[PDB]
């Protein structure tokens, strides 16, 4: 069916079929540009007219050109040759290495899974990573949110929760770039091809990139997390694996969100946001979830406007979250990487009905002693270490080898420190920590643990270093 | 809903909506040109000093008034279409402008049987043989059967030469734009 | 001008006649379907508030009858609805099913089940907009409806039919207190008496569908969902469906609330239902408010708290209590919607967030915390309790703000209070437990008890009395006071298991 | 121009909150739907659009390059108003410069501790 053009306000045209409508949501080809120019129905308007959001630039559209009806949303190609590749909105490859040939294609409108479907057991997601997988647990089909600014290690991060995902868990990933900056797009892409994890060669990549720029116009800003939701789901559906999910960043997906619901004329909520802010982030977070087939976690970095907790974007975001990574700049300096953040990062999950007793007793204990650790800190500042006794020195001996074992060398990362990536299981690490805590190590020089895998290794540093 | 058959001619707001549901109603049973006789004759029944009374006045219970139109619709003997339109108008309450509709209807039958609206604005007056070239010089730009429809106007207030409209295509040739462009050009 | 009706298709049906094939008394044509709200031609017959049907499948219901065209909210997601789409009235008012052969099922906000286990094989249809029982049909709250939890039954009384209002910050214990509440019923759903049985309703709106599966789940690993409804609108339903999801809930309950038996119906939480609301407002163009909340953000809740009544003997003597959950932003209880809610029901639960932080979990913030109503209503045991644990702990949250011993005694008095009214999760205990523990608390036994070790003592105390004396539980609970004799008793155990804890 | 013919330029726009000032009256005029602050939903597309040209061909295209000053007025240190945060969001960078630094004699009044690049130690000469 071929409609044709009548309006053309800003990136809002309106285009006027005649024999049959579309449903909301259809995609329409606009015939007659060079560029794949692709509308996205929102509204009918009676008079057998129908509004349609643009996902390209609108100039030199004419009132009459003919618009061609796909027959369903915005389609994308899924198969496991999207890995390695970069894909804008509406599944066009931008990497310029040819057409993503593709057996399968999916409709990025799709509805969350049903109650049934839904998974009742609450697991965890091991990272491999000891801070992350010690005090603020990820959960299988949990929305895990990265907070923390740049020069703080955070690609880093996601390179290497990527690669460790892909070994452990043996499953793939994705990256929906949500008003990704160009540069820094272009940035991404080049850091993935050195450390690895995408390969230009062998079609052994473990991330599908999908890239909405800054500049492409705000109804192409919205549906791109729609579409790395649709890459990812079909390598949950469609081969029953864990996967990850990068949103960088879930604010410009409301400030998309708000954009077109402004041009589409509703009136705005509270701060100016969309009338429809909670649900559209729902019916985008409710497919990020744990089936029965597979699982889709999900590391969504977060900008908190004015630091503004409060504000309806970060409020609306975090009634979702079940967990936080707090990458923080001051323990950037210490060189402790990763850079989290020990005592602001939570977890819903960390509760002794899910990790476990020994879980949550060690990870509580090492929570307390720093506690106690940075408090202290004050007071050796202010007067000085004279001011303590020993049943207070003992606990600060015991923090500052706790928090050098926190850190760890990355196998990304080689490039940097030169040390080996150290992928320490989960026990490993609450071996270590249980032990730390009892005071096994207190006489080993704190530069034993520093960027170590296992405690065992911490040993063995300790012995080489020693002599 | 229906299918609908659109015009030749696209008008737009109320009289826009009521001509293209007519023109349309009427493609269908072929009652094109009789209802323009009918539309045409209204035009006039609409006129006279009470009926464009007592169809001003608001306090004139609209049933009192659709019912006039009706009774009206029957001394005149109209087409269903026409009468039907009548009475739509009526109890809309948008018959206030239906010289608006008909003259629209007439803009949407004159592009169906092909006669595109033209124009020659002459640097003063014309003659008729000049008349006659310009009809048969004109008559070039046309498609395979349209018709025209020359509209000449004298204006002395340009300089010569003349301004030919063709449906929207406009050709300036009048002598005073050529003034005020090489002025332009050469300042 | 213009009009909403005065479209081509329209008129040209209208001028040559054809409209007398087509019904339009019983039958309209969607107009235009935008903004979730679907313009509709037809349907000449149509009731307001009817709950008219498309042809998709979808069910929406009539709100403004404009002269020209309805106007319908569709219950679902309007991508499946199309201009030209045919929809059909059904002669009734919205309404849900209702009975005893929802009990133990996960419904939507419209009763069709969707935990895949068959359609809801019941029998009566209730209207979703009913009126709330009147002045006269109501009377006082006598009986109790036991928390489970130590802290809400000793400071913060529930009664029956009392509309409390668990309301506190995000991540802090609210749908917590209310699994406690909804297990805690198991004890008395397992006898005769309905005096006692009350079946509860959990309403779960704009919530994660994943922690509602989870909720499910954990309910039926205590067998406390043979008796449990769980209605259902979660994140991804569409607005309308959070919209409707407290008054299907309600209605379910006002079923047993009429029949004489009593029924309890969680919210979870009324917050979303009011963004919910917003959202449905302004995409009508409807003016917006203070924070863009329509003016009526308040006749929408009013009308569904105001049902939550406690009947007397000559209408059948039911109930329904309602416990709706709140989330105040940062720590703002003087926002609009809190304001709004917490002057419509009885009472409030303050669920502190730095007490949640620091350890002391249930969250309950006392004396922000009032039951202006469950004191009338409160076994006279645990009165004989609290009428002293609350005038302990008033004493001591004077003493906090800072010594001689009478300070030093208060201190430690207060301090060994509060470690008691600390609990595990989804480990209710029964009144007669709560009365022994806060009764050897308060009288000073637990004095001579490092702090941190009552966290301990509690617990081994429960044990050494849930088998030792059964038999004094038994009176207790029976004459429902701390009989003198009882008092001897209970004072003769506690030092004896005292005397070699350690 | 420059930049796609191998050459390197620089372009400092002054002000681009008079820009969106400009764009907000000739929408408000043509009565498009208002937002935040009166502006139109596309005060980002706006300035995105914009000050995503200013790149660096690779050596393929030429080589050349197009640096971007784009300079913002914020109304007394309000960084959170919808301009400054609509193209703080979309810069690599910016030069926070204060009044309280411009009178106690640091002139530029940079403010260093705001004040932030993210491409860093690139984009220095290894003396520097
Ligand atoms: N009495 C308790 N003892 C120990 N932990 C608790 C207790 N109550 C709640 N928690 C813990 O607090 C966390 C959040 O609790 P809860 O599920 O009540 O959140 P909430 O208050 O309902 O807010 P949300 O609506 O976000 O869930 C859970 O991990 C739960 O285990
Ligand atoms: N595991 C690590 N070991 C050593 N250095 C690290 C580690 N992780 C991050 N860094 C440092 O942090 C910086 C992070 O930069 P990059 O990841 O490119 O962007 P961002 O600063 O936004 O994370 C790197 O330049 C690196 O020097
Ligand atoms: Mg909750």
């Amino acid at each position: 069916t071929t409609g044709r053009i009548v309006a053309v306000i800003g990136a809002v045209v309106d285009v006027q079929f005649d024999e049959g409508l579309p449903p909301i949501l259809n995609a329409l080809e606009v015939q007659g540009r060079e560029t794949r120019l692709v509308l996205e129905v929102a509204q009918h308007l009676g008079e057998s007219t129908v509004r349609t959001i643009a996902m390209d630039g609108t100039e030199g559209l004419v009132r009459g050109q003919k618009v061609l009806d796909s027959g369903a949303p915005i389609r994308i190609p899924v198969g496991p040759e999207t890995l390695g590749r970069i894909m804008n909105v509406i599944g066009e490859p931008i990497d310029e290495r040819g057409p993503i040939k593709t057996k399968q294609f999916a409709a990025i409108h799709a509805e969350a899974p049903e109650f049934v479907e839904m998974s009742v057991e609450q697991e965890i997601l091991v990272t491999g990573i000891k801070v992350v997988d010690l005090l603020a647990p990820y959960a299988k089909g949990g929305k895990i949110g990265l907070f923390g600014g740049a020069g703080v290690g955070k690609t880093v991060l996601i390179m290497e929760l990527i690669n460790n995902v892909a070994k452990a868990h043996g499953g793939y990933s994705v990256f929906a770039g949500v008003g990704e900056r160009t540069r820094e797009g272009n940035d991404l892409y080049h850091e993935m091809i050195e450390s690895g994890v995408i390969n230009l060669k062998d079609a052994t990549s473990k991330v599908a990139l999908v890239y909405g720029q800054m500049n492409e116009p705000p109804g192409a800003r919205a549906r791109v997390a729609l579409t790395g939701l649709t890459v990812a789901e079909y390598f949950r559906d469609q081969e029953g694996q864990d996967v990850l999910l990068f949103i960088d960043n879930i604010f410009r997906f409301t400030q998309a969100g708000s954009e077109v619901s402004a041009l589409l004329g509703r009136i705005p909520s509270a701060v100016g946001y969309q009338p429809t802010l909670a649900t559209d982030m729902g019916t985008m977070q409710e497919r990020i979830t744990t089936t029965k087939k597979g699982s889709i976690t999900s590391v969504q970095a977060i900008y908190v406007p004015a630091d503004d907790l409060t504000d309806p974007a970060p409020a609306t975001t975090f009634a979702h979250l079940d967990a936080t990574t707090v990458l923080s700049r001051a323990i950037a300096e210490l060189g402790i990487y990763p850079a989290v953040d020990p005592l602001d990062s939570t977890s819903r999950i960390m509760d002794p009905n899910i990790v476990g007793s020994e879980h949550y007793d060690v990870a509580r204990g090492v929570q307390k002693i720093l506690q106690d650790y940075k408090s202290l800190q004050d007071i050796i500042a202010i007067l000085g270490m004279d001011e303590l006794s020993e049943e207070d020195k003992l606990t600060v001996s015991r923090a500052r080898k706790i928090q050098r074992f926190l850190s760890q060398p990355f196998q990304v990362a080689e490039v940097f420190t030169g040390h080996l990536g150290k992928l320490v299981p989960l026990k490993e690490t609450i071996k270590g920590f249980q032990q730390i805590l009892a005071g096994e190590y207190d006489h080993l020089p704190e530069q034993a643990f520093y960027m170590v895998g296992p405690i065992e290794e911490a040993v063995a540093k300790a012995d080489k270093l020693a002599e | 809903f229906a299918k609908l058959v659109r015009p030749p001619v696209q008008i737009y707001g109320i009289e826009g909506r009521y001509a293209t549901a007519l023109y349309s109603a009427a493609s269908k049973q072929n009652k094109l040109e009789q209802v323009e006789k009918e539309l045409l004759r209204v035009g006039q029944i609409l006129k006279e000093p009470k009926m464009a009374a007592s169809l001003l006045n608001p306090y004139v219970k609209r049933s009192v008034k659709v019912k006039s139109l009706s009774d009206m619709t029957a001394k005149e003997k109209f087409s269903p279409l026409t009468s039907n339109l009548i009475n739509l108008l009526a109890e809309n309450g948008r018959l206030t402008n239906t010289p608006a509709v008909i003259s629209a209807f007439s803009t949407m039958m004159s592009v169906h049987r092909g006669e595109v609206p033209c124009t020659v604005t002459t640097a003063s007056a014309l003659d008729e043989a000049t008349l006659t070239e310009l009809k048969t010089v004109l008559k070039s730009f046309l498609s395979k059967g349209q018709v025209l429809k020359l509209e000449v106007k004298i204006d002395p207030s340009i300089m010569g030469g003349m301004i030919v409209r063709i449906g929207e295509k406009y050709v300036d040739m009048s002598a005073k734009t050529k003034i005020q462009k090489l002025s332009r050009a050469m300042r | 001008k213009t009009g909403t009706a005065e479209v081509s298709s329209i008129l040209e049906e209208r001028i040559l006649g054809a409209d007398t094939s087509v019904d339009l008394e019983e039958t309209g044509r969607v107009l235009s379907i935008g903004d979730g709200i679907a313009r509709v031609h037809g349907l000449r017959n149509v009731q307001a508030e009817e709950m008219v049907e498309f042809s998709s499948g979808l069910k929406g219901m009539s709100l403004n009858l404009e002269p020209d065209n309805v106007g319908v909210v569709v219950f679902g997601n309007d991508k499946l609805i199309k201009e030209g789409d045919i929809v059909k009235r059904t002669g009734a008012i919205v309404d849900v099913p209702v009975g005893e052969e929802l009990l133990g099922r996960v419904v939507d906000a419209l009763g069709n089940a969707i935990d895949g286990k068959g359609p809801i094989g019941s029998k009566a249809r209730r209207r979703v907009g009913l009126k709330a029982p009147g002045i006269i049909p109501r009377i006082s709250v006598r009986e109790p409806m036991q928390t489970g939890i130590k802290a809400v039954d000793s400071l913060v009384p529930i009664g029956r039919g009392q509309r409390e209002l668990i309301i506190g910050d995000r991540q802090t214990g609210k749908t917590s207190i209310a699994i406690d509440t909804i297990i805690n019923q198991k004890r008395f759903n397992d006898g005769t008496d309905e005096k006692k049985k009350l079946y509860c309703i959990y309403v779960a709106i704009g919530q994660k569908r994943s922690t509602v599966a989870q909720l499910v789940k954990r309910l039926t690993d205590a067998d406390a969902m043979k008796y449990t409804i769980v209605v259902s609108a979660t994140a991804s339903d569409a607005a309308p469906l959070q919209y409707l999801a407290p008054y299907s809930g309600c209605s379910m309950g006002e079923y047993f609330r009429d029949n004489g038996k009593h029924a309890l119906i969680i919210y979870d939480d009324l917050s979303k239902q009011a963004v919910a609301y917003r959202q449905m407002s302004l995409l009508l163009r409807r003016p917006p408010g203070r924070e863009a909340y329509p003016g009526d953000v308040f006749y929408l809740h009013s009308r569904l708290l105001e049902r939550a009544a406690k009947m007397n003997d000559a209408f059948g003597g039911g109930s329904l209590t309602a416990l709706p959950v709140i989330e105040t932003q940062a720590g703002d209880v003087s926002a609009y919607i809190p304001t709004n809610v917490i002057s419509i029901t009885d009472g409030q639960i303050f669920l502190e967030t730095e007490l949640f932080y620091k350890g002391i979990r249930p969250a309950i913030n006392v004396g922000l915390s009032v039951s202006r109503v469950g004191s009338a209503a409160q076994t006279r045991a645990m009165k004989q309790v609290a009428g002293t644990m609350k005038l302990e702990l008033a004493q001591y949250r004077e003493v906090a703000a800072f010594l001689d011993a009478a300070t030093q005694q208060l201190l430690s008095r207060g301090v060994r209070l509060t470690e008691l009214l600390k609990q595990g999760q989804y480990s209710p205990m029964a009144i007669e437990e709560q009365v022994a523990v806060i009764y050897a608390g308060v009288r000073g036994y637990l004095d001579k008890l490092e702090p941190s070790k009552i966290t301990k003592f509690e617990n081994a105390f429960l044990s050494h009395v849930i088998s030792q004396h059964q038999a004094l539980l038994g009176k207790i609970r029976t004459d429902g006071k701390i009989s003198e004799e009882s008092d001897a008793k209970l004072k003769e155990i506690v030092t004896n298991f005292l005397a070699g804890f350690e």
